[PDB]
């Protein structure tokens, strides 16, 4: 079309056209659009296309033209700017000056062009930081001299420095060698005298203007790193905290620049400067009671109003308090003629606290953790904030959050529901908030009793009745477990459950009991120090619970679940003891009644009420009855069980019965949940199904075989043949997770792991790999991780099985195959780890394989795959260098040292893989490591390829300059000699070894990179 | 009308795409095409206080295609900063994003979207995320995949640019559809649509919904 | 919806097949309800998204409909409609809709082919 005209070089650039393409991209819609953004993209890319800046500048009449115009020089400069001829570099540097002047000495653009002038004093910056100070020394003076001459143009030189402070040193490490920017700090050091005495005259001779908020701004970021004297031996902070306080248009920046002065390195034994950290403070707070708002006013009102800049102002009001105060609050704790802004700052504090904002609450929340730590521990300190402490209880005894185990919500309808998901992003502010009112019981103990029972009383009156305010109280009682001695717990929590049983009493109605009975259940399964010592009370509790798993409101019933195994993971004792005046331990019981208790349940909440039922079981350490408990809780399963092994030994065919698949897989969680409670006291368990379970295992893979065959791949995901996986995945489950805890490894191996292999690995192996189950290669690592040392051949058998088939599935893309990728990884590490002679037995071919594996992780961008890789990379070194000088290490260097060496350096260097470059370095300094030290006892190179004596280490770096000539053809020759000369000697020094591989990184990114930067000490 | 211009930006691979179009379609996108340079939708929230229309310029995370990069970033109104907690890098990033997008936007609100917390395995913890504070941006943890707080950053930009801190989504008027029947000359094609529609597995069986 | 009564309502995943790629792809989740509009007594399904409360389904339940099985679910229907105006102008598709158990996804089927007669009348 038309506007393609402009991508066509060989004619005149129509800057008309030019600016109807952008204006297209910018203001128009729909494909074309689409069509001038791919136009303009293919355009900015021309690598000639800088050579059109200057015509587009002068001649556009389209502001984002200009801006593109800019964005093209901008790449120019930071990636060729050494490339250029000088006289090109001198023109770009003079057009750019005059361009930003241009616009400064005219009112009217200066006005209305601010982003085509912060872009432009961007570009000058970024000729700075090739030109400055060395071919440019009289920049920062004539800039200077140039203030004077405009309040336009001194106005536009404060956002020019901005940006440089900034270019240098907020954003320099990842953009620039340590070499040169030490430079470039160093030289914006050596002249800020000068730059400083400018910014103090303006700010001193200006109350509130443009210029006076750019000067801030600037003032803003020096604070990063300028010396404190600057701050402290000027009158700088009399001006930040009065004068600039006073107008909000300075306010805001000055507030901020506030904050970064409290953070400061400043001397610690020097009674006059913490005078003047005092005063600016004192100065602050009284500008914000006399021209803001009083520390009375509603904070929390203001903040939901939502007027102007108001949330940033009370945000940035939040930071500065909290952060003077957790440095400073020392310094006005002592004086008494200094109690008051102490207390005042506070409470501020306090009501920033009730604001509705929940991360501008964890801010202040931080804060009051810093200082109620402090207050524990520090002599005579928590006296002076004893009436703040007291406001806070109130503030997050009111604010709690649900708990992660309250499972009940109110809906939009204003019904009590179970919740549709978890809460997830409550987690942490739940442990921020507890963690507080926790030290607050601790501060005083009374008070927060107090407190929390007198809000009980008014709750069963009614007068401050509601869900919310049962709800937040119930959940503070329950986060404040551990913080009263046991004998004053005991009577608290007496007094709380007899006022929540008074309270359900009086509340009817399906709603209200959810609610009360949710509050009932997270008390009661928080205090479980009280239940071990009131047995008949937790007898009654857990009946209680019992009748819940009845309850036709799903998230009581769920509730009462999750309560049941977290009291019994506390309790569990009391469970298994015969109590005083009871005929049997607590566990016969619920044995006993167990079918009837669980009926109602889902399954998954049937398996959780099964594993808690062997946290108790396990607590017996007489093996007979211990055993004996195991058989009475696995009846009804294993009854269920024995009838089906009958039936499908008989027919093949009754398993196909959907409802049967279900019974089966539901036998095995079973197993799982009760396996995963009890471990290593399973196995009689285990023994009992074992055979038949192997046997199961191999018929249903025969049916999914069958059902692949006859209906095509499409079959894995019907409902039947989903039901069959999930039993073979669920018995490798059971399997993986007994033999992940077994303590008798030696009938692991006798018993469990011979027919495991001859059950799995075959059918494994001999499936399509859509029917392959990642859980295979799942159980297999745990089975080499425990007892691998012991089962040499059969560890072999695992590689010879998966290795080969399923690196097949993984090594045509990154993506197919998820699961399969990331097991099979795990499984080769601690192959790797373990039993690495099974990897020696491989064939040569096999072997290369391996290798090809390792690097093929090495280049996934996904973590868990990535880190495997690199680390079984190091660790197969590690291994062959533990052999020593024996034919099978020397070859294996021959064959793989260089692919090892230059695969790291792919990954390394190619920008898409920055996740690893910790372990990647590793792996190269220990690869460097092995020739600096004459590890490797035979020749890297073939004969007749360098004269006979040559050293490994000559030929290393002979090999990696020429490597690194070719890769990176725009390096120099001295470039490339002085990365690997440095990075050779500081192989045995690993925080200087990456940094010299980054120093490299920033390098090859650009044209004329300082090879003496790599001398950098 | 009253349409907002929102720049998303943030690292590639964050879900950056996947987020806009679950906004767009109902959509979940599992495949990863890189965004080359730019991708602008019209997208329409109604509320309380009428419709909002966000023009969102969906731009490109990975360096490679980056394209005009801060160019696009002209004349935004608001802006959505993308990051993945279970890849540290990518928050690491968050700081370069922010600075290449206030240069240009310098009183914008902005949300930072912490996405993928579906992922059991999290890796930029909760409490490790504080950058906004100081920059005065709002935050919160998202998922396009469950779509945990999806709603959330637009409603949050909705208010603060219709000056309204009550603005609510409400429910949009439904108008009562059509009576149709199927032409008889289509029925045909219609049976073997069918069956492919039947015969293609329906994703992610083992979802609660 | 001021118009209508509510004859049943259910918490689904509601799916549109693309035939130019070959998969499924979600249209939205939330309660999917039946609305027999009081003063013409026709029957619609009517299905939002939760919170964003958009209309992610909005058809008459033709008499001309049938459910059908999808191969990877027993708790799902497939359907084709010839008039959706969830997204504007009328517009045809084939749909699936999932929900949280078979004993839900056979309920839906029940009040479909209930909400169907009612339409015949
Ligand atoms: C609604 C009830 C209603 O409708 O009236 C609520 C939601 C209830 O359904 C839920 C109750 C739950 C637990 C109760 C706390 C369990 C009750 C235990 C109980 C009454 C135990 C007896 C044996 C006691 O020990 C009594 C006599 C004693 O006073 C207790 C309450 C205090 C103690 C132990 C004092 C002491 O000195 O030891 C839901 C889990
Ligand atoms: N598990 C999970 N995956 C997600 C989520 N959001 C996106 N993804 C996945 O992440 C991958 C990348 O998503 P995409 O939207 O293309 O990322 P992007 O930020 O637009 N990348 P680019 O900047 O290169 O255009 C896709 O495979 C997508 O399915 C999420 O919330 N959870
Ligand atoms: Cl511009
Ligand atoms: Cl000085
Ligand atoms: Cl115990
Ligand atoms: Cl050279
Ligand atoms: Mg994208």
């Amino acid at each position: 079309g038309a506007m393609e005209g402009i991508l066509d070089f060989s004619n005149d650039l129509d800057i008309a056209l030019l600016d109807q393409v952008v204006s297209t991209f910018y203001q128009g819609s729909g494909v074309q659009q689409k069509q001038a953004q791919e136009i303009l993209t293919k355009f900015q890319d021309n690598p000639d296309a800088w050579q059109k800046a200057d015509q587009i500048l002068q001649f556009s009449t389209n502001p984002q033209s200009k801006f593109i115009a800019l964005s093209i020089l901008d790449k120019l400069i930071t990636r060729k700017w050494k490339l250029l001829p000088n006289d090109h570099r001198i023109g770009i540097r003079n057009f750019v000056v005059g361009m930003i002047i241009s616009m400064c000495q005219d009112d009217e653009v200066f006005k209305t062009q601010k982003n085509l002038i912060n872009k432009s004093d961007l570009t000058l910056v970024q000729i700075l930081k090739q030109e400055w100070p060395q071919n440019w020394p009289e920049f920062i003076p004539e800039l200077i001299g140039s203030s004077s001459s405009s309040v336009n143009v001194c106005e536009n030189n404060m956002i020019v420095l901005k940006l440089l402070s900034e270019e240098v040193f907020d954003f320099s490490a990842e953009q620039m060698t340590q070499a040169k920017a030490l430079h470039l700090k160093n030289s914006m050091s050596k002249e800020f005298e000068q730059i400083f005495k400018l910014c103090f005259q303006v700010l001193e001779q200006g109350a509130s203007s443009s210029l006076i908020v750019a000067t801030l701004e600037s003032l803003l970021r020096y604070l990063h790193w300028i010396p404190y004297r600057y701050i402290y031996e000027t009158n700088i902070l009399e001006l930040l905290s009065t004068k600039f306080m006073t107008s909000p248009d300075t306010r805001a920046i000055t507030l901020k620049c506030l904050t970064e002065v409290s953070n400061l390195k400043i001397p610690q034994d020097n009674d006059l400067i913490k005078r003047q950290t005092v005063l600016f403070f004192q100065n602050t707070l009284q500008q914000i009671a006399t021209s803001v708002m009083p520390v009375t006013a509603d904070l929390k009102a203001t903040y939901a109003n939502a007027n102007g800049n108001d949330q940033s102002f009370l945000q940035d009001l939040a930071m500065f308090l909290t952060t003077y105060l957790a440095r400073n609050r020392a310094l006005l704790e002592s004086d008494e003629s200094l109690r008051e802004l102490l207390l005042n700052a506070h409470q501020y504090l306090i009501q920033l606290s009730k604001i509705e904002e929940r991360e501008l609450f964890k801010t202040t929340l931080d804060y009051w953790h810093n200082l109620v730590a402090d207050l524990f521990y520090e002599p005579l300190k928590k006296h002076i904030y004893e009436e703040i402490c007291s406001q806070l209880r109130l503030v997050i005894i009111e604010n709690m959050v649900r708990p992660e185990e309250v499972l009940v919500v109110e809906n939009d309808e204003g019904e009590i529901v179970r919740e549709f998901v978890k809460e997830s992003d409550t987690i942490q502010l739940y442990k921020s908030e507890r963690e507080v009112l926790v030290y607050l019981t601790h501060l005083n103990v009374i008070d927060t009793e107090e407190i929390m029972i007198s809000k009980l009383a008014r709750q069963i009156d009614g007068s401050e009745w509601s869900w919310h305010n049962i709800n937040t109280l119930s959940w503070a009682i329950g986060s404040i477990s551990g913080t009263m001695s046991e004998d004053t717990e005991k009577r608290f929590v007496v007094t709380v459950i007899k006022d929540l049983l008074d309270l359900c009493v009086k509340k009817r109605g399906k709603d209200n009991k959810a609610v009360v009975a949710s509050d009932i259940m997270y008390v009661v399964g928080q205090y479980p120090r009280f239940l071990k010592a009131h047995w008949n009370f937790l007898r009654t509790v857990i009946l209680k619970l019992f009748e819940f798993m009845h309850e036709t409101h799903e998230g009581v019933q769920d509730m009462a679940c999750d309560t049941f195994i977290k009291i019994v993971q506390k309790c569990k004792y009391h469970f298994v003891i015969q109590q005083p005046r009871e005929s049997e331990p607590f566990i016969q019981t619920i044995i006993r009644d167990i079918q009837k208790t669980t009926a109602d349940l889902q399954p998954q909440q049937v398996h959780t009420f099964y594993k808690a039922c062997g946290i108790i079981i396990s607590e017996e350490r007489s093996v007979a009855e211990r055993n004996r408990l195991l058989s009475d809780l696995m009846q009804l399963p294993n009854m269920a069980w024995d009838t089906i092994v009958e039936q499908s030994t008989a027919n093949p065919t009754l398993l196909l019965d959907s409802e049967t698949v279900k019974i089966i897989a539901n036998i095995i969680k079973t197993n799982v949940a009760v396996c995963t409670s009890m471990g290593a006291d399973f196995y009689p368990q285990l023994g009992h199904i074992y055979y038949n379970m192997l046997q199961l295992y191999r018929a249903v893979s025969s049916m999914i075989s069958a059902q692949v065959a006859a209906e095509g791949l499409i079959a894995t995901k019907t409902p039947k043949v989903r039901g069959l996986r999930t039993i073979k995945k669920e018995i490798l489950k059971l399997v993986e997770t007994y033999i992940s805890k077994a303590r008798n490894l030696d009938d692991v191996v006798k018993v469990l792991v011979e027919p495991l292999l001859n059950a799995v690995l075959e059918d494994y192996m001999n499936n399509v790999p859509d029917a392959r189950d990642a859980e295979v290669l799942n159980c297999m690592t745990t089975v080499v991780e425990k007892v691998g040392h012991m089962i040499p051949q059969g560890v072999i058998l695992i590689l010879q099985s998966v290795f080969e088939c399923t690196l097949d599935m993984i090594n045509k893309d990154f993506t197919e195959y998820p699961e399969h990728r990331v097991e099979f990884y795990k499984l080769l590490k601690v192959i790797n780890e373990k039993s690495f002679a099974a990897f020696l037995e491989l064939p040569p071919a096999a072997f290369k394989l391996f290798v090809d594996a390792i690097c093929w992780a090495f280049k996934h961008n996904n973590r868990d795959v990535e880190v495997n890789g690199l680390q079984i990379a190091l660790d197969l070194v590690k291994n062959i260098e533990r052999m020593g000088n024996v034919p099978f290490a020397n070859e294996f260097h021959k064959n793989y040292f260089f692919i090892f060496v230059s695969e790291t350096f792919f990954v390394l260097t190619d920008s898409d893989h920055k996740s690893g470059f910790s372990k990647q370095a590793l792996l190269l300094m220990k690869l460097i490591s092995l020739v600096y030290d004459n590890k490797i006892s035979v020749p890297l190179y073939q004969e007749a390829e360098v004269p006979q004596g040559t050293s490994n280490q000559v030929y290393l770096s002979q090999y990696l300059a020429n490597m690194l000539s070719n890769a990176f053809p725009h390096l120099t020759s001295e470039q490339i000699a002085s990365f690997l000369s440095a990075l050779t000697k500081q192989c045995k020094d690993l925080v200087v070894f990456k940094g010299t591989l980054r120093d490299f990184l920033v390098q090859i990114k650009e044209v004329g990179g300082d090879p003496t930067d790599y001398l950098f000490a | 009308q009253v349409q907002f211009k929102l720049v998303l930006v943030g690292d590639g691979g964050t879900g950056k795409t996947t987020f806009v179009k679950r906004h767009l379609t109902g959509e979940f996108e599992k495949k990863y095409v890189a965004t080359l340079g730019v991708e602008v939708h019209p997208l329409v929230f109604h509320t309380n206080r009428g419709p909002i229309k966000f023009n969102v310029w969906d731009t490109a995370g990975q360096e490679k295609f980056g394209g005009l990069r801060d160019g696009y970033y002209i004349q935004a109104q608001c802006a959505i900063i993308m990051f993945d907690v279970t890849s540290r890098v990518t928050y690491k990033n968050v700081p370069n994003w922010h600075r290449d997008l206030v240069r240009v936007c310098e009183n914008i609100p902005i949300v930072l979207c912490g996405n993928k917390v579906d992922i059991k395995d999290r890796k930029v913890k909760a409490k490790s995320i504080v950058f906004h504070r100081k920059k005065n941006l709002q935050y919160y943890d998202i998922s396009a995949k469950s779509n945990y707080n999806f709603e959330k950053p637009f409603l949050w930009l909705a208010r603060k640019l219709i000056g309204d801190p009550n603005l609510e989504f409400v429910a949009m008027p439904a108008l009562a559809p059509p009576e149709v029947v199927m032409d008889p000359a289509l029925a045909a094609q219609y049976e073997h649509d069918l069956e492919v529609a039947q015969t293609t597995a329906l994703p992610d069986e083992d979802d609660d919904l | 919806e001021e118009d209508e009564e509510v004859l049943y309502k259910v918490r689904a995943k509601l799916f549109r097949f693309d035939k130019d790629a070959k998969e499924w792809k979600e249209r939205g989740t939330g309660d999917c309800k039946f609305l027999k509009n009081k003063k013409t007594n026709k029957v619609r399904i009517l299905m939002r998204r939760d919170k964003t409360l958009k209309i992610c389904a909005n058809h008459i339940i033709a008499p001309e409909y049938t459910l059908k099985p999808n191969v990877g679910s027993d708790r799902s229907w497939v359907y084709a409609c010839t008039a959706d105006i969830a997204e504007g102008e009328a517009e045809a598709f084939t749909f699936a809709i999932r929900f949280g158990s078979k004993e839900n996804a056979d309920k839906f089927k029940e009040e479909f082919e209930k909400a169907q007669e009612i339409n015949k009348k």
